[PDB]
């Protein structure tokens, strides 16, 4: 995965980031909620 | 009308299929008939012949003159089976004769399709072909 | 416990159901606590701003991707050869294989070649540049940000409307046919004359040289003294070519009425004078309802004058019940959108607006087949929500005797009458193809029931196609209609006459014998379609094997193995059943357009001909022949660009038979096997530590109706895009 | 084709919508 | 059961069943495809449903076109 | 809560963490013979001569147990108390609730559940519109 | 026997009959004259 | 929990309070039918929504009808 | 099943060196083909009077009759 476009380096830090950052961020805090008090 | 139909006799695919029709049946003249038979049609560029269902009369014979046979033929069935089962709702056990049906009424409804047309407009005209709207069963509405 | 807040009784069983139940209830806001109706409207119109945002969001990624990591540059150059690509591929899992074979249509990194018609689209309406892109895709953004801040504000206690203005029928309807229908069809025919027209003529309009550049060398003085023939000046000469100015014209509205002969598509100028016509007409349709001033219809007034013999109450009370009933609104909005979904489709690749889409085959495929499905799923939503207002929102009292009280008044007839037609249609349609099939596969295909299609090519003799030999209103050129002897203004008809007889483009294509047989397929499928979404729509309030239904509600599972078993009875299940119906009629039709285009676009016509008329012809010349390339997208000698595509249409596979797995076992298996294993938990070592707080229960009966119709749907859906987007691109570039 | 600080001015726009998204859904949440 | 019989069908096919020349050599009615084809889901379905399925279904018009109108009918 | 337990072997069917969290349910039955029963929880025990005591984690295993305490056995057993006992320790008494079995008019209940009315005059949904109720309990 | 006449008189066995005898004069009338594609 | 609800139409026949499972239901007198009596639903907290009740009524349309409702521990049938 | 679809993945990423086949990652059945070389070296030592083996399908000759494979042996 090179990138000739601009800003190569971005699908490099955000395919991790919206891969597992978000889900596992999300997933965290909807399992906090959904079983709240 | 119909110029991307040309008749089978002077078409070349329709010669080139018919140089080879099978034979249906045991007779080994089946195919060279079938050829014949279907010369008088109408059939594309594919060499198969078309039927044409407008209700033209020169196409009267491709769907018209079944139409006409099988709603005979199934108006038979239908009034036949009607007239049975209303016969047999006097019968003081008429679920029984579903079961094991009255072969000599059977037979005697049977032959008497020979004339549902006629059967079909007298009890319509006399009422007996409907029922009431409000004489049926029905859902809540 | 806390999840569901809207539900307190969801927020009380301690199962998983709960969860799934929050998840599904959530956007129901009807059944909501401490829900009036005022705060049901203001809750719905935020929502509405939030799902505006989304969609001016996605537009904005689009136009971002096409910009950023798209070809549009060199796209625009020669359309006809280069692929589009719609973003790039970034995932960590590419062996070299997949990297070299996605490396395509003139790139570095991986790509994905657009087959959303997205560039044809950016290049038609006069977008030339990456910068354009960049701006149009900032600038949605800020709409999508002024979006969700009015919803935001529409939340504030002192901007929440009132319930008389959302039950404000009248006045939405002026600004909604006058304002959003007209005035936005007016500045897209703004845009035309002024940015597309001139850019498809050669000249950049900008937003600099906007007010130095007039679109037309006469200025407006001519459009207010009446004499509007020199905007139909000298319009776009036959050898005029796209993006550059050779016999450009300078006409801004003609109406040629036929198609560029370069692009294969409208001119521009027609799609322009079309705007302004339609912007003209839903203009003055926005002044027709009364508002603050005198002038003006009421609503209930029309509709109340509406009384007949034959119907005997007509239309009286049927302003509340539409204006008091959100399904009812919502069901006629579905409704009137898939119909025109539906037309956007068939219209779209017959009469195709952008430059060189029709002549990019696998984009064309695309749009049309997800058009349909859209539509297919906006009909079905409708109905169900006719059923749902049946449920909900239907006063048989104030309903008395008018139109909805006598459908369902006489809800049995048509039910039977559908059925009738649904059986007789099916019966005979798969009486002819298992003739035709029994009877070619038997060495004889001379014996096919082959009916030729005389009404639709009597429809498009009527339109001007002579190739069928009628001549009767405009081919023949001396009828009433094809003369306009009055007036003689057909100036479209040269251009018609010119587009319709040519066997190039999709425009009214050529019907046989094979189409006949798959046009009453596709009426079996909408007839049964219909008959079962009816059948839930009317049997909404209760049948004979259950007289209460509008007390259990919508979606109840059953009604027990009592009255002889009672397992689909809902409306819901109706819905169910319907969309299996939908997927099957919409499988049925996108099959015979692509094998259909399959022949025009190749030429070979023949094999669809001869081919379509029994079924092992669709089996062998259509299933299994145009997936060849599709299956060896990866084999174990390499990959190649259609690999995806391949692992899509296992993929879908895959989904569609999990399925199965929830539409045929049901619940009770799976619950006593959840309580084997619910009991291995509790009963081990080292896992008795981790203790669920919401006890595992099987999916519920509704519920796994749902995820077994989610499954079939998506992967349904998946394999079927799978295939037809790598049978055309296997083929056509 | 597209520059570099386009992207990252695209970026710190759209995240005018991220907050203002996130605003208007918890205020929808009440 | 259909997987044991796909099994064996494959397998009789590309490892078993063939012609024997009079050199000595043997060639395969679907010449090896089991070893690096039926590791796969899209080798069994391209290499065993999709290419044996040649016979069943080019098969109209022949002594076989019983055999291709009840595969329809299982359909 | 007397009475010594049937002599069962132990099975795996039985009570799970539910009953020592929460609720779990008693069947207290006397009879003179000693027989053999099949528990709901599967397999067979032992009816010890005298008083029983079984506890089970569902109150329909009870009520199973009871229904073929009835019904399979010639001699019945109807003097059956089936008691609901938390792990706070409190004990209740459910299913011959008043002296006699449900069938059985006992002339001193109170008709509750009952709507004055039959289904076809059941209020219709559309007239309690965001009302919080259900066109039943209208 | 009135036992064989209420039997074969049931549904299935005169059911089967008449279908065998709608075969029979279809299979004979494609015997005799076989290829009717129309009138 | 399911509501269980009796209407004007029924018998007395006992058919729903012995097919009843948990025994929810309960016969109580009354003055409406030949029988004497009509039932109710005491204990209807603990109704599961099996509708063996509704199964066994005989009346047309339904003397009894059980409403599907909040689930808890006792009306979903959990032995965890 | 999960090693079909990881073949199949794997196959479609381009990546046929991280495949279970028989060459990459291999899983050879080592109790059936030890079985198997039992079956060969059975008609010798552990069943003296057996001429031939009790079917080609463990191992021994391609069996070619009338120029058609009877019976080879089943890797
Ligand atoms: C809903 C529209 C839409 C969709 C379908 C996608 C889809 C994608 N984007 Mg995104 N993107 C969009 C909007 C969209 N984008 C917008 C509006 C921006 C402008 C700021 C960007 C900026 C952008 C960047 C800078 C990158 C992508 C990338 C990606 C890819 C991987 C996902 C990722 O890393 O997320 C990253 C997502 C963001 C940083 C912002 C997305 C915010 C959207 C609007 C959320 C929409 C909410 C939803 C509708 C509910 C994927 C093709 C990556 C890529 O191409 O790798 C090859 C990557 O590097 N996107
Ligand atoms: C959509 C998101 C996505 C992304 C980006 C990845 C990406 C990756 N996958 Mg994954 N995968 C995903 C979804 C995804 N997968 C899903 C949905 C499936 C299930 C079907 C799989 C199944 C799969 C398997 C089974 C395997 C991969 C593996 C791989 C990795 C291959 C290279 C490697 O050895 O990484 C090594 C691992 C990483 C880079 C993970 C990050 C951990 C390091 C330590 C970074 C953390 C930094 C620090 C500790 C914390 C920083 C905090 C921060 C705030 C600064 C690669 C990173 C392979 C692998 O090696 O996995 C480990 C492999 O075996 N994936
Ligand atoms: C002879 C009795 C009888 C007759 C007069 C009718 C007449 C009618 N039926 Mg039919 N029907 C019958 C038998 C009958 N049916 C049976 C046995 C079945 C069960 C499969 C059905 C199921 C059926 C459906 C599901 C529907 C109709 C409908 C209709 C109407 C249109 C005609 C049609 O669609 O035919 C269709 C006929 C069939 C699909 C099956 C016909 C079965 C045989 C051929 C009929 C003869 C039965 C029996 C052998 C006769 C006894 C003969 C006597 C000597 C003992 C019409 C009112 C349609 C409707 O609603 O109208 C608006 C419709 O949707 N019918
Ligand atoms: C002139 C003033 C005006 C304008 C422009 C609008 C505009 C709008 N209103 Mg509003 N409204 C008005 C006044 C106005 N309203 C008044 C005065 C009332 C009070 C009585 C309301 C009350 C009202 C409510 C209660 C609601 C709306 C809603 C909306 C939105 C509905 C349109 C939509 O989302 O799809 C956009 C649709 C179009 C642009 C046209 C439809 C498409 C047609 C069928 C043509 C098809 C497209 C064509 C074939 C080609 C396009 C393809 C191309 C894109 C590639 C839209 C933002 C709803 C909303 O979203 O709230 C936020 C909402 O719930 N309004
Ligand atoms: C304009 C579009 C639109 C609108 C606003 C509604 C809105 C409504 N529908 Mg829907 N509906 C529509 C289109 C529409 N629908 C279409 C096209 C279909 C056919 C597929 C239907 C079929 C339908 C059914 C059969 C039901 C509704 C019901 C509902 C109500 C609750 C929504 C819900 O439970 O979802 C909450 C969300 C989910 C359940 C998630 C599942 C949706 C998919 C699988 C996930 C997609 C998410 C993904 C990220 C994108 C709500 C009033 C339900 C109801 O109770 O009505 C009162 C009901 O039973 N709808
Ligand atoms: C090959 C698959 C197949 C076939 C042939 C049928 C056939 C039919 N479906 Mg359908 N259906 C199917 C799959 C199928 N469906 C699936 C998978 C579902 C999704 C759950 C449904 C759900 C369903 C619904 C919910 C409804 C039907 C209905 C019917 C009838 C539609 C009328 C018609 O087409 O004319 C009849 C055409 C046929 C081809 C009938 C097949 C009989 C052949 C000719 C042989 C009969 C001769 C002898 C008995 C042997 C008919 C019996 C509708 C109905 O009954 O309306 C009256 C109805 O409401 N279907
Ligand atoms: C329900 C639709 C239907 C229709 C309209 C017909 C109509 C016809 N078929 Mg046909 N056919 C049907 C379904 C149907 N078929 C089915 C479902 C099959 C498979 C069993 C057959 C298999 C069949 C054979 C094999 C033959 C016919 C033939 C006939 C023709 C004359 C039959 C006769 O006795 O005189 C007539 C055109 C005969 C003929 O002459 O065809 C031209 C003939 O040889 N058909
Ligand atoms: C051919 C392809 C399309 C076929 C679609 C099939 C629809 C089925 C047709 C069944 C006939 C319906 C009986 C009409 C029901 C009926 O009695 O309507 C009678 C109606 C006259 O009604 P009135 O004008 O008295 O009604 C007062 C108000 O209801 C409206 O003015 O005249 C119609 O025939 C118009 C209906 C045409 C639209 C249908
Ligand atoms: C809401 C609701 C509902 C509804 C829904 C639905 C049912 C829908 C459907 C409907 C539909 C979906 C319809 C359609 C339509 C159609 C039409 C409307 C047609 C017609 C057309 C026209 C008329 C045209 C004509 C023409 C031609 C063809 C050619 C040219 C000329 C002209 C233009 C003339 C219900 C009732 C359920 C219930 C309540 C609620
Ligand atoms: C001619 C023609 C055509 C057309 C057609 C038409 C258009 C028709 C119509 C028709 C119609 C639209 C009809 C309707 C009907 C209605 C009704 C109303 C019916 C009646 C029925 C009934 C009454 C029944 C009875 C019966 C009988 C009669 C017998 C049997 C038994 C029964 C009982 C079933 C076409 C082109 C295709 C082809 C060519 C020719
Ligand atoms: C498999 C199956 C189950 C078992 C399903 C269970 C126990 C839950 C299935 C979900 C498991 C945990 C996997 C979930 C993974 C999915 C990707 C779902 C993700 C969660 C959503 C929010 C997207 C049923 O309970 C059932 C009930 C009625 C009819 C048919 C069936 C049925 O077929
Ligand atoms: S099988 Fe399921 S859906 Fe059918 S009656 Fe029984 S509980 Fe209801
Ligand atoms: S079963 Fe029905 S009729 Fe009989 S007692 Fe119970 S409610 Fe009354």
């Amino acid at each position: 995965m090179d990138g000739s476009y601009a800003a190569s380096y971005l699908p490099w830090i955000l395919i991790p980031m919206v891969g597992w950052l978000f889900p596992a961020v999300t997933m965290g805090l909807l399992f906090i909620h959904i079983e709240s008090e | 009308d119909f110029a991307n139909l040309t008749p089978c006799s002077e078409n070349p695919a329709y010669l080139a299929k018919s140089k080879n029709f099978l034979n249906t049946t045991n007779d080994p003249n089946s195919g060279k008939i079938r050829a014949e038979r279907y010369a008088s049609a109408l059939c594309g560029p594919e060499g198969y012949p078309h039927l044409i269902v407008d209700g033209r009369f020169t196409h009267a014979g491709d769907f018209l003159i079944p139409s006409i046979l099988f709603l005979y033929i199934a108006g038979w069935i239908g009034w036949v089976g009607r007239s049975y089962l209303i016969e047999i709702r006097e019968s003081k056990n008429p679920e029984m004769q579903e079961v094991v049906i009255n072969v000599p009424l059977a037979i005697k409804k049977m032959l008497g399709g020979f004339l549902w047309p006629l059967a079909a407009v007298g009890e319509y005209t006399s009422g007996k072909l409907v029922m009431k709207d409000s004489e049926i069963p029905t859902s809540p509405r | 416990t806390k999840f569901p807040k809207f539900s307190q009784d969801l927020a009380q069983d301690p199962t998983t159901r709960r969860i799934w139940y929050g998840i599904a209830t959530a956007h129901d806001f009807e059944t909501h606590d401490g829900m009036t109706e005022e705060n049901l409207y203001q809750k719905i119109f935020a929502s509405h701003f939030g799902h505006i945002a989304i969609i001016f969001l996605w537009t904005s990624g689009t136009l971002f991707h096409v910009a950023w990591q798209g070809n549009f540059e060199q796209w625009i150059k020669d359309p006809l050869n280069i692929r589009p690509i719609a973003h790039a591929i970034w995932d960590p899992h590419f062996g070299e294989g997949a990297v070299n074979a996605f490396t395509q249509a003139g790139a570095s990194n991986p790509v994905n070649i657009a087959y959303s018609g997205v560039y044809h689209w950016f290049y038609t309406i006069g977008m030339t540049t990456n910068q354009e892109l960049y701006s149009g895709a900032v600038f949605l953004l800020v709409l999508a940000s002024l979006f969700l801040f009015a919803g935001w504000l529409h939340l504030q206690p002192k901007f929440r409307p009132s319930l008389a203005w959302f039950k404000n029928a009248e006045s939405r309807l002026n600004h909604h046919l006058a304002g959003l229908f007209g005035v936005s069809s007016l500045a897209w025919a703004g845009h035309l004359v002024h940015v597309a027209i001139p850019e498809a003529r050669g000249q950049h309009v900008g937003w600099d040289n906007f007010l130095s550049t007039p679109p037309h060398p006469a200025g407006l003085m001519p459009f207010f003294t009446g004499n509007w023939g020199v905007y139909a000046a000298d319009p776009d000469t036959a050898g005029h070519i796209f993006g550059t100015s050779e016999g450009a014209g300078t006409a801004i509205l003609t109406f040629l009425g036929g198609f560029h002969p370069q692009t294969e598509s409208l001119w521009l100028t027609d799609i322009a004078h079309h705007h302004l016509a339609i912007a003209v007409i839903f203009i003055i349709a926005g002044h027709m309802y009364r508002t603050n001033w005198g002038i003006g219809h009421s609503i209930k007034e029309i509709l109340n004058a509406h009384k007949g013999p034959l119907t005997g109450a007509g239309h009286t009370n049927l302003y509340d019940t539409i204006n008091n009933s959100l399904h009812f609104q919502l069901g006629l909005a579905l409704a009137s959108l898939g119909v025109i979904t539906s037309l956007v489709a068939q219209h779209m690749y017959s009469l195709p607006s952008y430059a060189f889409i029709a002549q990019d085959h696998t984009t064309q495929a695309a749009l049309y087949t997800h058009h349909q499905y859209i539509a297919g799923f906006l009909m079905v939503g409708a109905f169900a929500h006719g059923a749902i207002f049946f449920v909900r929102d239907y006063d048989p009292v104030a309903n008395k005797d008018n139109v909805l009280a006598r459908m369902l008044e006489h809800k049995e007839a048509l039910i039977s009458h559908l059925s009738w037609v649904s059986l007789f249609l099916g019966f005979h349609t798969l009486g002819l193809y298992v003739h035709n099939d029994v009877v070619v596969a038997f060495g004889t295909p001379e014996k096919q029931i082959l009916i030729e299609p005389v009404f639709a090519q009597w429809i498009q003799a009527t339109s001007g196609k002579a190739l069928y030999g009628f001549d009767v209103l405009l081919s023949n050129p001396d009828s009433i209609a094809s003369t306009a002897w009055p007036n003689y203004g057909n100036v479209w008809l040269p251009g018609w006459l010119d587009a319709i007889n040519s066997g190039t483009n999709s425009l009214f294509l050529t019907i046989g014998p094979g189409d006949f047989l798959v046009h009453h397929a596709i009426a079996l499928g909408l007839h049964t379609t219909a008959l079962i979404l009816i059948k839930g729509a009317l049997d909404a309030r209760g049948s004979k094997l259950m007289p209460d239904k509008k007390d259990f509600g919508y979606s109840f599972p059953c009604d027990g193995p009592g009255r002889g078993g009672t397992c689909d009875i809902s409306a819901w299940d109706a819905f169910y059943l319907a969309m299996f119906w939908m997927l099957n009629t919409l499988g049925w039709l996108t099959f015979y357009w692509h094998w259909k285009h399959l022949g025009v676009w190749s030429g070979n016509v023949a094999q669809f001909n001869e081919n379509s008329t029994y079924l092992m012809g669709w089996f062998r010349d259509y299933l299994w022949a145009n997936s060849a390339q599709l299956i060896n997208g990866y084999n174990p000698y390499g990959v190649n660009n259609l690999s995806v595509w391949a692992w899509m249409f296992l993929f879908g596979h895959l989904v569609w038979a999990t399925g199965f797995m929830f539409l045929i076992s049901w619940r009770g298996y799976w619950q006593e096997l959840i309580e084997t294993i619910v009991w291995a938990h509790e009963r081990t070592p080292l896992a008795n530590l981790v203790r669920w707080k919401d006890k595992p229960v099987a999916l519920s009966i509704v519920q796994a109706r749902l995820v077994g119709l989610a499954h079939f749907t998506v992967g349904y859906v998946l394999t079927y895009a799978a295939f037809l987007i790598a049978s055309t691109a296997g083929k056509f570039g | 084709a597209l520059s570099d600080t386009q992207i990252l001015a695209a970026l710190v726009v759209a995240l005018l919508p991220a907050f203002l998204a996130f605003r208007l859904s918890t205020e929808l949440y009440k | 059961l259909s997987i044991v019989i796909f099994h064996f069908s494959w397998k009789m096919q590309s490892d078993v069943w063939g012609t024997v020349s009079p050199d000595g050599s043997v060639t395969h009615v679907t010449l090896g495809n089991f070893a690096q084809s039926a590791i796969t889901i899209n080798g069994w379905l391209r290499d065993f449903l999709w290419a044996q399925a040649a016979n069943v279904i080019n098969s109209y018009g022949s002594a076989l076109s019983a055999y291709g109108i009840m595969f329809l009918a299982g359909h | 809560l007397s009475g010594q337990p049937p002599k069962f072997g132990g099975s795996t069917g039985g009570l799970l963490s539910k009953a020592n969290r929460e609720e779990k349910y008693a069947i207290t039955w006397t009879s003179a013979s000693e027989q053999v029963f099949e528990m709901p929880t599967g397999g067979a025990a032992i009816m010890n001569e005298g008083e029983n005591l079984l506890y089970l984690a569902r109150k329909e295993q009870c009520l199973a147990l009871g229904t073929q305490l009835r019904t399979k056995f010639k001699p019945k057993i109807q003097d059956y108390k089936i008691y609901r006992v938390y792990p706070s320790g409190e004990v209740q008494y459910l299913h011959p609730a008043d002296g006699v079995f449900p069938e059985k008019v006992n002339e001193g209940r109170e008709a509750q559940g009952t709507k004055t009315r039959r289904i076809g005059q059941n209020p219709e949904p559309v007239t309690i519109k965001f009302s919080g109720k259900a066109p039943y309990e209208v | 026997m009135d036992g064989l006449k209420s039997f074969l008189s049931t549904a299935p066995v005169m059911i089967m009959a008449l279908l065998t005898f709608t075969a029979g004069i279809l299979i004979e009338f494609n015997r005799f004259y076989p290829d009717l594609l129309f009138h | 929990s399911h509501s269980v609800k009796i209407y004007d139409t029924c018998i007395g026949c006992t058919q729903c309070v012995r097919a009843c499972p948990l025994d929810v239901l309960e016969m109580v007198p009354w003055d409406g039918c030949k029988a004497a009596q009509i039932a109710s639903s005491p204990r209807t907290e603990d109704c599961v929504g099996c509708k063996r009740c509704e199964t066994a009524c005989p009346t047309d349309f339904l003397s009894i009808r059980v409403y599907l409702g909040a689930e808890t521990t006792r009306s979903m049938g959990l032995a965890y | 099943f999960g090693l079909y679809i990881h073949n199949d993945t794997m196959r479609a990423l381009g990546r046929p060196q991280d495949m279970f086949s028989d060459t990459a990652i291999q899983l050879q059945p080592i109790f059936a083909q030890w079985v198997q070389h039992l079956h060969t070296l059975a008609p010798g030592a552990t069943a003296p009077n057996a001429l031939a083996t009790a079917s080609y399908a463990f191992g021994g000759e391609t069996i070619a009759v009338a120029g058609k494979v009877a019976m080879m042996p089943i890797t």
